[PDB]
Order: structure tokens, then C-alpha cells, then sequence
DNA sequence: ATCACAGGATGTATATATCTGACACGTGCCTGGAGACTAGGGAGTAATCCCCTTGGCGGTTAAAACGCGGGGGACAGCGCGTACGTGCGTTTAAGCGGTGCTAGAGCTGTCTACGACCAATTGAGCGGCCTCGGCACCGGGATTCTCCAGGAT
DNA sequence: ATCCTGGAGAATCCCGGTGCCGAGGCCGCTCAATTGGTCGTAGACAGCTCTAGCACCGCTTAAACGCACGTACGCGCTGTCCCCCGCGTTTTAACCGCCAAGGGGATTACTCCCTAGTCTCCAGGCACGTGTCAGATATATACATCCTGTGAT
């Protein structure tokens, strides 16, 4: 009798860019469907480049392209931006 | 159906024409592959009533 | 029996559980003739009752004329493997006009099956007769033979002398009713 | 290599139309033509070099056209598949 | 003299078009619209010919569906003859 | 060499139940392969998420009709449905 | 006597129903509605109260995303009224 | 017991509203009979897909769920009811 | 002044003969399918707990249904004029075929850094709990809309 | 018939207070993340082959380009008419809160058995080769559809 989501992570993205702004129930709900949806076609789309080349494994760099296939301008690149970022600090951290 | 479409155009083979007409005429098809480009498909020869004179 | 068609088949009415009647058809294709031929008012059109099946309607023209009437349901379907031996004409008019004609439709004539003892109702039976004049038209592997008199061959000419023969004999023993069949 | 959209021809885009069912064409119809057909183009074309690059390569196949359409709503059939 | 009226030569074209399968769009016309666009995310880029091809076909198909649509909303606003707006109204109701 | 699969095989195997006489082009053969491989992979794909979302590790000739029931409309998805019920009642039969 | 002439209100109705966020359709008829839609499939057929809300939220935003398009094949054909055939053409652009 | 002329649920008010909404401003008398008759199909295609899913599943009572799957099926994807 | 007909003009479908290259069929591999085998984890089954759906009751209230009058838009009909269609003659570059070059796809073989896997430890996150604060609703007043009358155009 | 204030009459915004129940923070705890070590193989890399994509040339010729004529179409204007809208009064059933019953979803514990993974062996299927027939091309003939004159009505 369990569950998991997002609700926390999205509570504190909310911070960063609004400190003083609250959040309903309903509006997380409807963040958590967001965020499920976006994730199951990134990795989707970086199976399917794995699997169009021929390949096993996903690396950083499947996540890249599904991101630019998914995404529309701006919100794709930014989104490459920090993905990129992200696992170059990972490594070195 | 391309092959009744074949027939239809005194043929002894199907070619993607074929299939494309049979898959247009034939709705359940239509449907399932109606997002289809097919390759040298061609369209059918549906011409609107409001075009032609009396 | 018709296969999946998703629109309205207006022949439904005709079914009988999954099968097209023969019976259903034949009853009330010669009804409709009967009551349009009562329309026909210049010419004295009077309506036969039905007996068997191959010809659907018989009308009787004033004194002289009798029009036997078939029914034909016509496929453009490849024809019935059944079918694959037939139209033996290979070494005859050639394989290529077998080909050729095998690109046609067949047809189907409500027809009960006729056997030993009994009959099915609801049978139809395949029907070439299309064929059969084509043949009779093309009777050459040379195709125009007989359209021209230096290629007059007597096939026409044997057929029409043995439809005769069986014809003057059947008249000649009607009465006997030994050729009746 | 410039302003290509003109080696569109106007016969050419008439012939597309009249395919539509299209008997007539106002003459602003050309330019306006265009004006979809290269954000098309430039949707599906962009995604077929965007499967090249992941690929590594600098020769774009029919296969990287065919995912540049597909994802769009648009199977094509008779390239592969 | 003789001549067919107008109408008459445009159902024409419009039977023989739905008709056959052949592109309709020149090719190296296409080929080369292809390549200016390509040019514009990348340089030193090329294509198979079956790429090309696969292209030009589904930008036809594009087209003709398009015209389809912009067919039939001409003939809403009661007209045979089809304008910009009609083909930006198809659009738009198709999510453009 | 390298080397290729198709479905050309069946295909034409399958022309000759529904038209013994008839054959066909390369390129309605080239169209039939990109055919099967769309339909194979919707089906296996919604019967991926069958087996997902219904908490499973395995597809199973129910996932594979469920997918079946969903891509399929009207009719055809039925007759599709009786054919797989079938092979699978018979295969085991077989 | 004082009152609004005729498309005053329907102005003031469209910005108040663009508005609000809730529901437009009665509850209980749209839920018995999906039930007498659902029986014919099977019987023994039960629905959480949120799955019939979800239906409900997208069965409307259907209708109202119809109804945009409709209104601009209205506009279109230079109407205000809205017509059977300016929601059919808006499906059948759509490809319904 | 069987139910009946649901469809009139969606009473005549509501279409409107729903016109409305969408920037509709004057409204047909036949409107009303011809978006019910579209209305009606759009149901019918989420519902049984929902009612597949949960059959599938081998339940009797609708979730959110099988009603989200539904309408993602059909592409129209809803937030906040589940994902 | 309109109907239909006949003739011409044009374009289509038709049979015919010849050409060629794309299919249909046969050969020889060779590697993926099928048979045979063990091992163990997933799916099936039943227990049973209790949450949530169903059905029913009675008030109470807003929301629907109905009817009436009247303005306003939909529609049909008319006439203007111009923006397209059709056909002719001239110009263009598309298509075909062939040539020649080499850039880059595609495959092979080697080696090693990377991730699946497993066992141990623990603290990040989920469920249940209380607290009270932002939001929804009530009632009153301000002022911001729409519409008509009467006096200008 | 149309523009310009100025008033009357609703409708919508803003103001301030009630009160409630949904968000937000805290505590226990438990099981999913993290760490650390081992194995083996997928992927990176270099090397080499040779397919096929690019560039260029000249010739043939069917398409594209531009122009002139003229008329079917789009557009705007007018008037009828009828059918929606807006309001008020009557009628209905949706909604709310409360209650009880029990059906079926969710979790538990247990056990096979139905699959994955392994090795062995052979025939089904793919790449290549070859021959000839179907369809394409082109010729020529005959039938069908279209559009002005031309008499009949
Ligand atoms: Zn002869």
C-alpha cells in the first residue's frame, strides 16, 4: 500500500523560481502527469535510437537527441544545455 | 482487394497502386493505414458534384 | 456466403442465417417480373410457373415466343480452385486465352443441388456461359478463323448439327419423354 | 542554391492542386503554396539530419527521412521500413 | 476555331492527376529546394537519391491533402476558385 | 555478405490463396514489408504496455489480442481476434 | 422597459464561459449518459466517480475545441450563425 | 435496470455554453441535434477503450486510468486524473 | 427567344505488333530455427479484509422547459467588372546517357572501460497526524457598462 | 437614415468580514537508494574495401513562360422573411447530506510450471544467375463527348 511521485521535487522547483508562491494538490497532480508523460517519451524515443543503431545501452547522448526530437526551439536547447551540463559536473564530481 | 483491383485493370500482379486503392476503398483499412503515404499510391478519382456543369 | 463487408449489403434481405437463398431470390425475382410484366401493355406478356431453378422466369409472348429468364449472381474474385483444371482449352485455343479469360468473372446460378435421391434449396451453382460464348465466338486457337473464309473450319458449323440432332430427336420423341433431360 | 522554392513551378503546383481536386487557382495561391510547403519541408528535412547527426554520419539515407515523417502522423511505405 | 470551354480542360486535369501516380514536381527543382533548406542547419550535407525521392513524395501527398482541404472550404464560402486564406483556414483547424 | 529478412516469402505465399494467378511488383513487395513491420510493432508495442501498466514481465496471446482490439476498428480487429484465439487453441492442438 | 439586444449577452456569455473553468454539462446526465453508452458494450459495468469526471472534462474540451473551429467555418462563409455543415466541414478538415 | 435518452442529458443550455465557450455566438436551431450526434461518437470511442483496458485487466468498475489510457489512445491527453 | 439536333473537331479508348528488362524460378550455401535439457521466478489460485460503489430517502434550490414578441441575420436575386482560363508561339532547362573521381558507408578484428549483477547498510521519502491560513462566499456600495430619448447631422 | 451627449437601469467590480477544510509541516519507520567488488562483452577504435553519390558534357525535346481575348465568376448591394434571441413564469429533477449493505478491489502466502538460457544439428531462406513473358511503347482505326450554328417550335 504505497506510492510514488514527484509531488516534492516539483514543490521545490517552485522555489527556485517562485520563493513565495504555494502550489494546490490539484496542480501538482496535474505536474506529475506532466512529468511522467515527458519522461516515458524522452526514454522512449532513446530506446528507439539505441535500437535504430543497432545498440544496447542509452547514454547521455540518446537522451540529447530524443530531447531535440520531443522539444520545439528554445526548450529543447535549453534542455540539451543542462542535460550536458549535468553529467559533465556528475563525472567530476 | 489489389488483387480484385488488378483484375479490375486486366492485370496479372498487384502494384502499389493497387494497394492503394484497395486500402482506400476498403474503410476498415482506410482507417488503420490512413496515416499511409504509400509510394506511387496516387489518390482516388473523387471529383466534388459542385465542380462539374449540368 | 458473403464475406466481411462493413457497409449495408442490400442483398441482407436475402439471407437465410449466413447463406444467400436461392430460394428467396428466385421467389421474388420471378414475383417482381410477374407484377411488371402486368405493366406491359402493348405486348401480351403471360408468366410460367416456376419449376426448377436454371431458368428463373419463363414468359410466354402472345402465341409464338418463349423467353427463358436466368438469374446470375456475377464475382470478379479469382475463380474456384476447383475451377483450376477446367476451361480446358490449352491445347486447343492456348494457354494464353485460358489466362486470359480466367482475368474475367465467374458466375453463380441459384441452383439446388440436384443428387441422387433429393436436392439441397439453398445451393448455387458456377455458371461460365459468358465463357461458353466467347468460345463459341472464338473457337479458333487463331481466333479470327471463320471471320474470314480462308480460315473456315466447321467447328460452328458440327456444333449447330449435334445441338440439331439432339434437338430434332428430343421433338421427335418428346412424346416418349426418353430425351426430355 | 538560392530561393530554390521558385525551381517550384507554377504548372507544378497547379498539377498538385488539380491531384486535390482544385479547379481553380486564385493567383496569390503560388506564393502562399510556398510559404507551407517549405515549413514542411523544413520540419521533416531538420529531423532527418537531426537522426543523421545522432547516427554520425553526413549522408542522409531514406531511413532518416522515413523517422523524420514518421513521427509526424506519416508512415511512408516502398523506402524500407 | 475551335476551343473547350473553361472548366472543361481543368476537370480534365483534375481526373488525369488523381488518376496516375507519377511525381509532378520537377526534380532537380526539388532536389535542390532540398538542399537550400538543408544547407541552413548544415553544410557539406548530402542525400541519397531514394532520400530525395522519399522526400518529394511525401511532400506531394502533403500538398494534395492539403488541397483537399482547401478545396472543400472553398466550396463552403461557396466558390470554385481557392484562395490563400482558404488553405490557411485547413491549417489552422489541423493544428497549425 | 550481410543479410537481409523480409516478409517477400509469405507475402507471396499468401497472394496465392486470395489470387493463385496473380503476382506482384517489387515495389508493392518493398510496400508489404513496410507493412508488416509497422503493424508488428504497434501490436507488440500496445502489448508492451498491456503487460506494463498490468504489472507483467510477459506478453501473452491476450496482450496480443487486447492490442489487437485497440489498433484495429470495427470488424477487422475482430476476425483478427478469432484467427489468433484460434492458432494459439490449435497450435497447441497441432 | 430596458433590456439587451440580441448578441450582447452572447458576447458577455462567450468571454464569462472562456472564463470559468468549470463544468458546463449536468453531472448526473453526463454520467448516466456514459452508462447508457457503456451498457451497450457489456453489462456489470461500474465507474469510479473520477473516471467519469475525466470523461466529462474531456468530452467537453472536445465540444469546445469543435466549436472554435466551428465558428471560424462561420466566419469563414462571413456568418455569425453557426451551421450543421460548419461543424462538418471543421471535422472533416480535421479528418474525422 | 437498462438506461435510456441520456443524450438529452446534455440539455440544450449546456451546448450552448459550451458554443459559447469556444467563441460561438449565435447558434442554429439544428445545432443542437447535429453536435449531439458528434459528441455522442467521441464518448463512444473513449469509453470503450476504457472499458477494453479494464476488461483486459479483467475489472468490472472504470478507473481514471483506463479512461486516461483511453483518451491517450485517441491522442487527447488529460492532466491531473492520473499519469 | 429557347430547344434539340447534326456536323465538325477533338480527345479517348481500342486492337495490333514489337521491344526489353523485371519478374519468376533454380542453384548452392550457411546460419538461424527447432529439439532436448535443466533451474527457478512469475503467474495463478484462494483467503479475506475493508474501502468504495450502489441504492434509497427527503428537502431545497437553481436550472430547465415553455411561450411570446420582435429585431437581425440568412438567403435569394441582380448587375458590374476583372481576374482567371484557354490557346498560341517562343524560350528554357529537365531528362537521358555516359564518363570519371573519390568520399564515405559498411564490414572486420582487436582490446578494454563500462554496466549488469549481488550482498550489506541506512536515511530519503511516504503514510498518517495535527494546525491554522488562504480562499470561497456573503452582503453592501461604487462605478462602469449598455440602451433609449431628444436634439444635432 | 446616422452622430452626440445625458440620463435611467442593470450588471460587474471592489471592500471588508465569516468561517472552513485543504495545504503544509512534523514523526515514525521501512525498504529503495547507495556503496564496493566481480565478470564479460558491447562499444570504441583503426584499417580496408569498393559502392554509390557528386560533378560535368552535350543533345533532344516536352515542359514552362509570356501574351491576348473574353467571359464565368466573385463581390457588393438590395429587400424579404422567419427564426433565433431575450425575457418572464411555471415545472422539474440535480444536488446535497445522511444512511445502510455488500461487491469486488488489494494484499498475502504458497506452490508449481512455463519460460529463459544452453548446446547440437540440419533445412529454410537469402544472394546470385539465367530465361522469357507482361507491360510499355508506338501505330493506326474507330467510337464518344463537347460546342458552335441552324432550323424547328
Ligand atoms: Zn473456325
Amino acid at each position: 500500500s504505497r506510492k510514488e511521485s514527484y509531488s516534492v521535487y516539483v514543490y521545490k522547483v517552485l522555489k527556485q523560481v517562485h520563493p513565495d508562491t504555494g502550489i494546490s494538490s490539484k496542480a501538482m497532480g496535474i505536474m506529475n502527469s506532466f512529468v511522467n508523460d515527458i519522461f516515458e517519451r524522452i526514454a522512449g524515443e532513446a530506446s528507439r535510437l539505441a535500437h535504430y543503431n543497432k545498440r544496447s545501452t542509452i547514454t547521455s547522448r540518446e537522451i540529447q537527441t530524443a530531447v531535440r526530437l520531443l522539444l520545439p526551439g528554445e526548450l529543447a536547447k535549453h534542455a540539451v544545455s543542462e542535460g550536458t551540463k549535468a553529467v559533465t559536473k556528475y563525472t567530476s564530481a | 482487394l489489389a488483387g480484385n483491383a488488378a483484375r479490375d485493370n486486366k492485370k496479372t500482379r498487384i502494384i502499389p497502386r493497387h494497394l492503394q486503392l484497395a486500402i482506400r476503398n476498403d474503410e476498415e483499412l482506410n482507417k488503420l493505414l490512413g496515416k499511409v503515404t504509400i509510394a506511387q499510391g496516387g489518390v482516388l478519382p473523387n471529383i466534388q458534384a459542385v465542380l462539374l456543369p449540368k | 456466403k458473403f464475406k466481411r463487408n462493413p457497409k449495408e449489403n442490400p442483398l441482407s434481405q436475402f439471407l437465410e442465417g449466413e447463406i444467400l437463398s436461392a430460394s428467396k431470390m428466385l421467389s421474388k425475382f420471378r414475383k417482381i417480373i410477374k407484377e411488371e410484366i402486368n405493366d406491359i401493355k402493348d405486348t401480351d406478356v403471360i408468366m410460367k410457373r416456376k419449376r426448377g431453378g436454371s431458368p428463373a422466369v419463363t414468359l410466354l409472348i402472345s402465341e409464338k415466343i418463349s423467353v427463358d429468364i436466368t438469374l446470375a449472381l456475377e464475382s470478379k474474385s479469382s475463380w474456384p480452385a476447383s475451377t483450376q483444371e477446367g476451361l480446358r482449352i490449352q491445347n486447343w485455343l492456348s494457354a494464353k486465352v485460358r489466362k486470359q479469360l480466367r482475368l474475367k468473372p465467374f458466375y453463380l446460378v441459384p441452383k439446388h443441388a440436384k443428387e441422387g435421391n433429393g436436392f439441397q434449396e439453398e445451393t448455387w451453382r458456377l455458371s461460365f456461359s459468358h465463357i461458353e460464348k466467347e468460345i463459341l465466338n472464338n473457337h479458333g486457337k487463331s481466333e479470327t478463323c471463320c471471320e474470314n473464309k480462308e480460315e473456315k473450319c466447321c467447328r460452328k458449323d458440327c456444333l449447330k448439327l449435334m445441338k440439331y440432332l439432339l434437338e430434332q430427336l428430343k421433338e421427335r420423341f418428346k412424346d416418349k419423354k426418353h430425351l426430355d433431360k | 542554391l538560392r530561393d530554390n522554392i521558385q525551381g517550384i513551378t507554377k504548372p507544378a503546383i497547379r498539377r498538385l492542386a488539380r491531384r486535390g481536386g482544385v479547379k481553380r487557382i486564385s493567383g496569390l495561391i503560388y506564393e502562399e503554396t510556398r510559404g507551407v510547403l517549405k515549413v514542411f519541408l523544413e520540419n521533416v528535412i531538420r529531423d532527418a539530419v537531426t537522426y543523421t547527426e545522432h547516427a554520425k554520419r553526413k549522408t542522409v539515407t531514406a531511413m532518416d527521412v522515413v523517422y523524420a515523417l514518421k513521427r509526424q502522423g506519416r508512415t511512408l511505405y516502398g523506402f524500407g521500413g | 476555331p475551335h476551343r473547350y470551354r473553361p472548366g472543361t480542360v481543368a476537370l480534365r486535369e483534375i481526373r488525369r492527376y488523381q488518376k496516375s501516380t507519377e511525381l509532378l514536381i520537377r526534380k532537380l527543382p526539388f532536389q535542390r529546394l532540398v538542399r537550400e533548406i538543408a544547407q541552413d542547419f548544415k553544410t557539406d550535407l548530402r542525400f541519397q537519391s531514394s532520400a530525395v525521392m522519399a522526400l518529394q513524395e511525401a511532400s506531394e501527398a502533403y500538398l494534395v491533402g492539403l488541397f483537399e482541404d482547401t478545396n472543400l472550404a472553398a466550396i463552403h464560402a461557396k466558390r470554385v476558385t481557392i484562395m490563400p486564406k482558404d488553405i490557411q483556414l485547413a491549417r489552422r483547424i489541423r493544428g497549425e
